[PDB]
DNA sequence: TGGAGAATCCCGGTGCCGAGGCCGCTCAATTGGTCGTAGACAGCTCTAGCACCGCTTAAACGCACGTACGCGCTGTCCCCCGCGTTTTAACCGCCAAGGGGACTACTCCCTAGTCTCCAGGCACGTGTCAGATATATACATCC
DNA sequence: GGATGTATATATCTGACACGTGCCTGGAGACTAGGGAGTATCCCCTTGGCGGTTAAAACGCGGGGGACAGCGCGTACGTGCGTTTAAGCGGTGCTAGAGCTGTCTACGACCAATTGAGCGGCCTCGGCACCGGGATTCTCCA
């Protein structure tokens, strides 16, 4: 529990940084750990509806590749 | 070929005394058209990934699942067991 | 001494749009990911390459929603991001 | 023989089991085709009939209509946010959009 | 004599065609517009009238969503009115 | 040119099904660009649809799958 | 299992041969000519579909190619697919 | 008694296997029926895809001195070019980065 | 804030066309039996996943300072809204030519199915070359 | 004009890419069979034109309110530094369960006959659009 904490300040930064972001207000980073935490729940419902059809009780990488295929966010490099 | 007469059935079943006019029933037609699509395309996706040739009922209630949200999942996962427990035992 | 306030975030830009890294460290993703997991199903098991599948969408996601993030400050004549920017954008292309 | 009794009627259905069998199996989805699944799949969609179809007319009846109008089947799948998230790529043909004006234009 | 103030008239039109399930543009000019982008494509070609109706109806929803999220843009940058940088900054979040 | 029979009156009342209030003069140009790249990139498809099944004549039926191919579905002409 | 990679590695070298691939790289090749080959040949399948048809031919896929790919991409995919169907049907 | 075994990709000039596309478009469940041209065309399609992504990919590994590409090469030959990034739009590369994009409102003046 | 006027809501009458019901009939769903194979089930193996521990160290966290920047306020002037008038051409009705979509028959060639077999491709093993890392020099920025 | 971040060049290590080899299994050759589709009049319907008329669009003018630039201020992030803390790597241990194989049996494809459900066509009357009159908000100005 209480684990979106983990996903750090710095992170948030790191990734804001990377997106071309020059300053940061300090309420950015409970939006983004909502907006990760919606997403993250999206993606792993479906990858454990993947798992559960398929009388697995282990979430396997496909499982991901196929969920994230179903929203239109498509990744390679795993097998998809 | 259309989904007319059976949307009219459900209609009257739900309002009886509210009608409907020929583009609603083209629209509804189309709606019935694309979610049977949507569903169908899963079911066929999800039997080719787990090496199955055959489309059960469990295939068609996992793509309910993946497709439709929440409230309406779990509602339409309700109606397809008890008409394939109605089916099965009569 | 001390820098002016902002060229290190250019330098920041400058090396990490270089880099390919994970920027989410991954022991606490895991956590979030089995935190996440265990409201739909009870005991589960996770490969490392589904978990690490999940954080490279999940970087890229969050990444992607930056940039639009900062040109919809930049729209608003600032140099700063704000909540408000991140829920237009997700208004826009339909998240929200 | 016996007496012809409809898949429908036994699976307590108004949707046809047949026709959603005969589509499943034409429709090139899979080589073999159960005997659930088009009276699941019948079952869904005659649900989701039902459920655009009883806000269609709620929509009706607000309106002073007897019959609905493509307006109604709008104003019902759009005010629904199930509804909506299902819907959300469909442009319904003579629907029109909501009422919605945002509070920065109103007067004060 | 009577004058309405600027705003009375456009938020009236505003209720009207929400109201209102009418197509907007006219009929014809969208048809000799249909025309003249399919003559570059493909010469001598023929058309339904349901296929116009077709185009004009999800160009119609296509524009009406697009200047609704032109008009979130704008007042994202505290204004009301819009101007090409609202749709620019909607169709670079969409992915157009 | 016959995309000035777009006329201003009606990018004004698109607008104002939008929610618009106020409108800037130099929105109409943008708006008739915005609805040819649209326009060209359906009527493409369709024109695509029909080359393939051998006809002259763009149906109904083409409009509604060039625009299901990028996701702008339409109720009401079939399917 | 069934990869690309020795062919996706031909080209590879036929288009720079002093240059290589990692293994991730051929990994995402992998996916991308599966991606491909899903989109084409979905497309194809709607489009025997829709014209009441119970094959799918080279009009088919070349449709398809034009319905998917952008413009000089299709151009030229369209060109070297209408040049290997006519030296299969040249060779017997 | 049989002839020499040749390969349908050789008869083609491609190097993507013909035989395998067939194989996956029958069993695939795509239409009843496949024809003998439609796995050439789309094995010379699929074939000349990889060769623009491999070109552009080797371009981007040369350019930054090195002869392995690696994904961030990749991501480089998709999204530098307009009409692959138009074919993947929605298409994430693991490992694969982002281009370098400075806005002009945030660098100094 | 009261009042004039404009827009809007409510009520009633009328006509129309389209939704809804009835009927012939044909064609697709139902029934009953057969057959072969997909998949449920049991079992076993060994692979990868989870739990725990030490350590060392990169990174997170907390705090202090100050300056860049968000934001409110003010002025101004320009651009767009409202409205009356004139021009334009869209819309409706009607009428023909005529290109082209839809149906039908037949006949042929293309493609599924099968047997046999062999060579392309996959798994495994190994050496070896391309990055990664470390350090001194000097070029490029920063304030 | 003095102070840091990083190209650039030379050595070394290492582990992952690439090539060689052996079996094996899936593609290819040859043949047959049968059915999908390619090619050869008819009525719907698409386009083209004319006339009236009148609704909508274009145009011009006035003015008002909103975009936009400038300015001050106060605060909240950026940056830097010292302390803590838990991620990360390496290693061990063990046990669930992913994956493969074998058996057999239930279940779905398939075919033939039967028959009733749904579809096209046709007829009818009522829901709704429209027009006119009059009452009810509703906005702007003195």
């Amino acid at each position: 529990r209480d684990n979106i904490q983990g996903i750090t300040k710095p992170a948030i930064r790191r990734l804001a940084r990377r997106g071309g972001v020059k300053r940061i207000s300090g309420l950015i980073y409970e939006e983004t750990r909502g907006v990760l935490k919606v997403f993250l729940e999206n993606v792993i419902r479906d990858a454990v509806t993947y798992t559960e059809h398929a009388k697995r009780k282990t979430v396997t990488a496909m499982d991901v590749v196929y969920a994230l295929k179903r929203q239109g966010r498509t990744l390679y490099g795993f097998g998809g | 070929e259309s989904y007319a007469i059976y949307v009219y059935k459900v209609l009257k079943q739900v309002h009886p005394d509210t009608g409907i006019s020929s583009k609603a029933m083209s629209i509804m037609n189309s709606f019935v058209n694309d979610v049977f699509e949507r569903i169908a395309g899963e079911a066929s996706r999800l039997a080719h990934y787990n090496k199955r040739s055959t489309i059960t009922s469990r295939e068609i209630q996992t793509a309910v699942r993946l497709l439709l949200p929440g409230e309406l999942a779990k509602h339409a996962v309700s109606e397809g067991t008890k008409a394939v427990t109605k089916y099965t035992s009569a | 001494h001390r820098y002016r306030p902002g060229t290190v975030a250019l330098r920041e830009i400058r090396r990490y749009q270089k880099s390919t890294e994970l920027l989410i460290r991954k022991l606490p993703f895991q956590r979030l990911v089995r935190e996440i997991a265990q409201d739909f199903k009870t005991d589960l098991r996770f490969q490392s390459s589904a978990v690490m599948a999940l954080q490279e969408a999940s970087e890229a996601y969050l990444v992607g929603l930056f940039e639009d993030t900062n040109l919809c400050a930049i729209h608003a004549k600032r140099v700063t991001i704000m909540p408000k920017d991140i829920q237009l954008a997700r208004r826009i292309r339909g998240e929200r | 023989r016996a007496k012809a009794k409809t898949r429908s009627s036994r699976a307590g259905l108004q949707f046809p089991v047949g026709r959603v069998h005969r589509l499943l199996r034409k429709g090139n989805y899979a080589e073999r085709v159960g005997a659930g699944a088009p009276v699941y799949l019948a079952a869904v969609l005659e649900y989701l009939t039902a459920e655009i179809l009883e806000l269609a007319g709620n929509a009706a009846r607000d309106n002073k209509k007897t019959r609905i109008i493509p307006r109604h089947l709008q104003l019902a799948v759009r005010n629904d946010e199930e509804l909506n998230k299902l819907l959300g790529r469909v442009t319904i043909a003579q629907g029109g959009v909501l009422p919605n004006i945002q509070s920065v234009l109103l007067p004060k």
